[PDB]
């Protein structure tokens, strides 16, 4: 129903910066929140951080103050600017979209973007 | 351009085609059109004035002088002595929309008269009234779809009721029994529960009695988990109440059996009498027996017995019921768990019902008296019973009732709900506007004419309550597009928002598809009539 | 457009359509017609009037009574049918009620025709409305009091209400003597709620004060021909047998003999089974017996050989009120006589009133069942005193169901529109216009009852006012010299039942009258 794309990836340790999109299309009216998510092997997934449909922009705990999440509603769109990038930021990055009034069964996830590493 | 054929020839001989020619009369043409349009008009503006909680109710009269106060739109047009055709249409849709659903008979017909109005302005720029039609079609498909887009969904179990009493509330807002709001919702969900097999099946009301006794208040309106009859106990000595009553359920006539053929019992000597008199009065102590021996503490007949019946059932500590009718048999033998039993001789202790009070009820200074059967142990049927001052408002409390029973009946049977205020026809008149913006010019102007039609349901709503309607509408409409919200509609109770979704008014998302297919259907068949040879 | 002003009509030839002001002007006139002419038989100065039909019969009553009076009118206005159906619900509720009601309903559509003259919509009204009523309730409920736990002071509420709700009708001349009879008529009862148990008697001819209460019962039926005339320490059978021809209830059977001996035969069997039957009776040891069926010549001739006074064709309620006063069975089978309990009275003789003889029950065992005879120089007269009994003794068995009770004279009326006029001088907007236009409706009715007496309405309606404000919750109107007093000391108090229920169904029936914008008619059928 709702069709989701994604374009990340990228990782540079050269002072760490990196910036991730989602975009999403489909059938829906509203795009209540949009969060970015992050899942490792072996570990659980957690919220970088989420934006609502005002902007208004919660972060996470073990990372916060570097954060340039913008959501652009003229497209329904998301953009992460994330910088200080180390080791352990180097995971698969959700995409999440609640919609048309946010219920539990409104949760839509994008397919991840991992973040690729030289040799 | 009526009058039929006049011309009765160009040779001067006698010209009859059609029978009573100068007697009939016929309209052809556009003025058939704006004859059908201005009825509809009618109807609808009539009606538009019983719209949402701000209501007000018409008082209908009928042939023989009772009176009825309501605010159903099938009700009103039902009582309604309409003599125009295309009015007769607008009761039949009123009609159709109630069997369908068992709400949204006002939203019909004026969403339709809005229609066919929209269509007067049309046709005088010269479209033909199919196109008219067609355009309407294609935005009812648009506004359809997009009712299934901005839909909800509530849940329809018996452990959170709290969804559909706030949908019952919505039902019940715009009906007199709004002062006791909250308890006639409460019950109407909890009788659409109690009888239904919820594997999404169907709701058979049947197993629903509304029955109502005028006295008391509105306020002692209740639901009993079981029956009431307008009947008492066969003997005025027999006790009023009995406590962990075993019901036996008889549709035979405590009297001496009768064969249905036609028979002659030839008496010719004493001794015949005398067996004739000794059979009687054992059959009378045999049923009794019987009666007594399946561990009865209660009999209900169908068919009305006789004085050694009723002495012998006094004598026996049996209390009885007699006279009781099918439908009301039938009910009590699903209330209680009862089998309904053809004649004494099938009785058996198994066969019984069991109900945990058996009670005679008095009404005051009335000599009436009824009966309760309650505290079933799962009783799949109940009753409603209504109590109030007048018959008047006694009727508009069982309407009102199964408009509510009816809404709840319609979530179990789609649980998706759409919300109400107006807010619904707002974002569908929105949807097809955006819609209209990429069809071709022609059919653009029908779909912007049947968003402005869908637009009128917000507007009477605003002006029934007092506000102005354009002005409330265009800010209404304008939130929707900015912050995109669905949910918001005409405060007609002015809580200060006018957020749908947050004063919990609801609608069932069947009931506006219904609406919108309804008026939709109904108009087109009218456009498409351009002819009328009435006599 | 609108429905009837468009250019077609859509409606069949006789019917119509009047829209919201015509219709709320119909409905208004109506109902204020109602109310102006039920009211002048408000309070104890109430005056009567007469209901002379127009029928084939041209029957003729004299009442006081508003649910008779609006019942008997030919009402061709819907709201006026609205009020009417409101006041047969008052009066099958309570007995009480039925012109209060009907005045109140009638003010509070007055107060609302003013609010909509104001241009307030009839929403607003309704709001303000239910908000009164509710605030009305909770103080009526607050005053109200309750004594049916001490016997002597409940005796004392029993006697005063007797005496507030025959006080407006015709036994006003002799209110004491009517009084105590009604509160003996409902005590004897011992707590059932059974009207039907009181028969009422009436005898024309005699002084209204020569009516009484039966100390024993009174039954209007014929003692059999060769049959005793007097019995002490009666021994009662109550029956409802056949005792009349009775036939086997197999219907196919027919005798078919060969031989008019045999016919003779088995109507000498017949004879013998009638026979037999009564004898079945005779073995309970009785001497009266009283069947709801007719009693034949044979079985006739039986009980007067056996010595046994056989009553016949009482009534279902003859049969019920004897089994209630003497404490009999009513039975249809005799073969277990150990199971039938017979009724128990010290005397049953034959007595005169007026011109007509009546079995005379005395001594008798339970006394659940009462006969009043009331004399009269007119037969209206007596159905008007019939009529105020009947409103006197319901309202007597409502309070011994529920002893509430709340001071009346204006009291409650001017208690519950204090409570309204505090709620509405804190409410903002125009809630508050209608809040206080329930208010003045339920200070004109004690307006009203003042008027009808013929004082200075206004003043008094201020005086009560003013001491409603103050605090003084029991000042209503002493109708003896026309002043205030203490309702409490005069004993003027009412049934909580009936002044709740007159208040709900007032405010309920004016709700449901003006939420009505528009009236479509139907052509008549006539
Ligand atoms: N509390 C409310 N607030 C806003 N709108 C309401 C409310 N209750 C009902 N409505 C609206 O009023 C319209 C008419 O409902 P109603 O008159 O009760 O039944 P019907 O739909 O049969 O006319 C509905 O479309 C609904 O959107
Ligand atoms: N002695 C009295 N002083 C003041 N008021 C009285 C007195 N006796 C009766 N009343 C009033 O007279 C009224 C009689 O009303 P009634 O005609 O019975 O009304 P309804 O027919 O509606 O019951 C009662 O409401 C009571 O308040
Ligand atoms: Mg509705
Ligand atoms: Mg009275």
């Amino acid at each position: 129903q709702v069709q989701l794309v994604e374009s990340g990836g990228g990782l540079v340790q050269a002072g760490g910066s990196l910036r991730l999109s989602c975009g999403a299309s489909g059938t829906f009216f509203r795009i209540n929140d949009m969060g970015w998510y992050r899942q490792a092997s072996g570990k659980q997934r957690e919220l970088v951080a989420s934006i609502t449909r005002g902007g208004t922009t919660d972060y996470a705990d073990s990372v916060k103050g570097r954060f340039t999440i913008s959501r652009d509603n003229a497209k329904n769109t998301v953009y992460l600017q994330m910088n200080s990038l180390k080791p352990e930021d180097t995971a698969v990055y959700y995409c999440k979209a609640n919609r048309n009034w946010g219920r539990e069964w409104d949760d839509y996830w994008g397919q991840g973007t991992q973040v690729t590493v030289s040799s | 351009a009526s009058m039929g054929t006049l011309a009765f020839d160009e040779y001067g001989r006698p010209f009859l085609i059609i029978k009573d020619q100068d007697r009939k009369s016929r309209l052809m043409g556009l003025e058939a059109l704006k004859s059908h349009i201005m009825a509809a008009k009618a109807v609808a503006n009539t009606m538009r004035t019983s719209l949402g909680p701000n209501g007000l109710d018409k008082m209908m009269v009928d042939k023989d002088g009772d009176v009825t106060v309501t605010n159903d739109g099938a009700t009103i047009l039902s009582m309604m002595d309409v003599d125009h055709q295309i009015a007769k249409l607008m009761v039949e849709l009123s009609k159709s929309q109630d069997d369908e659903i068992g709400d949204g008979t006002t939203g019909v017909v004026v969403l339709a008269g809005a229609l066919l109005e929209e269509a007067e302005q049309l046709l005088d720029r010269g479209i033909h009234p199919i196109r008219i039609a067609d355009g309407y079609e294609q935005a009812a498909r648009v506004a359809i779809e997009h009712l299934d887009k901005i839909s909800d969904s509530v849940l329809v179990d018996i452990k959170d009721t709290e969804p559909l009493i706030q949908t019952a509330k919505t039902t019940l807002g715009s009906k007199v029994v709004n002062s006791c709001h909250r308890q006639m919702a409460e019950i109407a969900v909890n009788a659409v529960l109690t009888v239904a097999d919820m594997e999404r099946r169907d709701v058979d009301f049947e197993l629903i009695k509304v029955e109502g006794k005028v006295g008391g208040r509105l306020e002692d309106t209740k639901l009993i988990k079981g029956v009431i009859v307008d009947k008492d106990f066969s003997h005025p000595q027999m006790p009023k109440k009995v406590e962990d009553a075993k019901i036996a359920i008889l549709t035979c006539p405590f009297e001496p059996p009768k064969p249905k053929t036609k028979h002659k019992l030839d008496v010719t000597s004493v001794e015949d009498y005398k067996a004739l008199q000794k059979y009687e009065k054992e059959k009378f102590e045999e049923m009794i027996q019987q009666i007594k021996e399946t561990g009865a503490n209660l009999a209900i007949c169908q068919w009305g017995f006789d004085d050694e019946a009723n002495h012998l059932l006094l004598q026996n500590n049996l209390p009885a019921v007699r006279w009781v009718g099918g439908p009301e048999i039938e009910l009590i033998a699903i209330a209680t768990g009862g089998r309904i039993v053809p004649r004494f001789s099938e009785l058996t202790a198994e066969k019984l019902g069991f109900a945990g009070l058996v009670q005679e009820i008095s009404f005051g200074t009335t000599k009436d008296k009824m009966l309760v059967i309650e505290q079933c142990k799962n009783s799949r049927a109940v009753t409603i019973f209504i109590r109030g001052g007048n018959k008047m408002i006694i009727e508009e409390a069982k309407r009102s009732l199964h408009d509510a029973l009816c809404v709840i009946r319609n979530l179990i049977r789609d649980n998706r709900v759409v919300y109400g205020g107006g807010a619904a026809e707002i974002s569908c008149a929105l949807a097809v506007s955006q819609e209209a913006d990429k069809c071709p010019t022609l059919e653009q102007y029908a779909m912007r004419a049947f968003a402005d039609a869908l637009e009128v349901i917000p507007m009477a709503l605003s002006e029934n309550s007092g506000m102005n309607p354009i002005q409330t509408m265009t800010e209404v409409r304008a939130r929707q597009v900015k912050e995109m919200n669905p949910a918001l509609g005409i405060d007609c109770l002015h809580k200060g928002t006018n957020d749908m979704k947050q004063q919990h008014v609801i609608e069932t998302l069947i009931g506006k598809k219904q609406q919108i297919s309804l008026a939709t259907q109904m108009v087109r068949m009218i456009l498409k009539i351009d002819d009328i040879r009435k006599p | 457009a609108s429905l009837s002003l468009a250019p077609v009509n859509i409606f069949k030839a006789g019917a119509d359509e009047e829209r919201a002001e015509t219709a709320r002007l119909t409905s208004f006139i109506g109902a204020i017609a109602i109310g102006d002419l039920v009211k002048s038989t408000l309070g104890p100065k109430g005056m009567d009037k007469i209901l002379l039909s127009s029928g084939r019969d041209a029957s003729l009553m004299v009442t006081n009574d508003g649910a008779t009076i609006l019942k008997n009118i030919g009402v061709d206005n819907p709201a006026a049918k609205v009020l009417v159906d409101m006041s047969r619900v008052q009066d099958d509720e309570v007995g009480d009620g039925t012109t209060s009601v009907t005045v109140l309903a009638a003010e509070l559509l007055r107060e609302a025709e003013s609010l909509i003259a104001k241009k307030i919509h009839p929403q607003t009204i309704i709001a303000g409305w239910r908000e009164a009523t509710k605030a009305a309730r909770e103080a009526l409920l607050s005053s109200a009091v309750d004594h049916g736990s001490d016997e002597v002071k409940f005796r004392q509420d029993l006697m005063n209400i007797a005496g507030t709700t025959l006080s407006s009708k015709l036994l006003t001349h002799h209110k004491d003597h009517f009084t105590k009879l009604a509160v003996e008529a409902v005590l004897r009862l011992k707590g059932s709620g059974n009207l039907e148990a009181i028969h009422i008697i009436k005898k024309l001819g005699g002084s209204l004060a020569d009516s009484y209460l039966d100390e024993g019962f009174l039954l209007d039926k014929k003692i059999g021909v060769n049959q005793p005339k007097r019995i002490e320490n009666a021994k009662i059978l109550i029956a409802n047998t056949g005792m009349d021809t009775d036939k086997i209830k197999i219907f196919g059977s027919r005798v078919r003999v060969d031989s008019t001996a045999k016919v003779a035969e088995i109507e000498h069997a017949e004879k013998e089974k009638m026979k037999e039957k009564v004898e079945r009776i005779l073995k309970h040891g009785i001497n009266c017996f009283i069947n709801r069926q007719l009693i034949y010549n044979y079985p006739e001739q039986l009980f007067g050989a056996a010595g046994v006074m056989a009553i016949e064709h009482a009534d279902f309620a003859g049969v019920e009120r004897l089994a209630l006063v003497t404490g009999g069975e009513i039975a249809s089978t005799f073969d277990h006589p150990e199971l039938v309990k017979l009724g128990s009275c010290k005397l049953i003789e034959e007595v005169m009133i007026g011109e007509d003889k009546l079995i005379h029950f005395s001594g008798v065992a339970l006394g659940e069942a009462c006969t009043i005879v009331l004399r009269g120089a007119t037969q209206q007269i007596l159905d008007e005193a019939e009529r105020s009994l009947h409103d006197a003794l319901c309202v007597l068995a409502q309070t011994v169901k529920d002893s509430r009770t709340v001071y009346g004279g204006g009291c409650s009326e001017m208690l519950m529109a204090h409570a309204v006029t505090q709620l509405a001088n804190r409410t903002p907007g125009k809630e508050a216009v209608a809040m206080e236009s329930y208010a003045k409706a339920l200070r004109m009715l004690p307006t009203i009852i003042a008027d009808n007496a013929g004082y200075d309405s206004a003043d008094l309606v201020a005086q009560l006012r003013a001491a409603h404000s103050e605090g003084n919750t029991t000042a209503g109107l002493d109708m003896r010299e026309g002043t205030i007093g203490d309702m409490a000391i005069l004993g003027i108090t009412e049934s909580f039942q009936v002044k709740r229920q007159v208040l709900l169904s007032a405010a309920e029936a004016a709700e449901v009258i003006l939420r009505v914008d528009n009236i479509i008619k139907a052509a008549p059928r006539k």
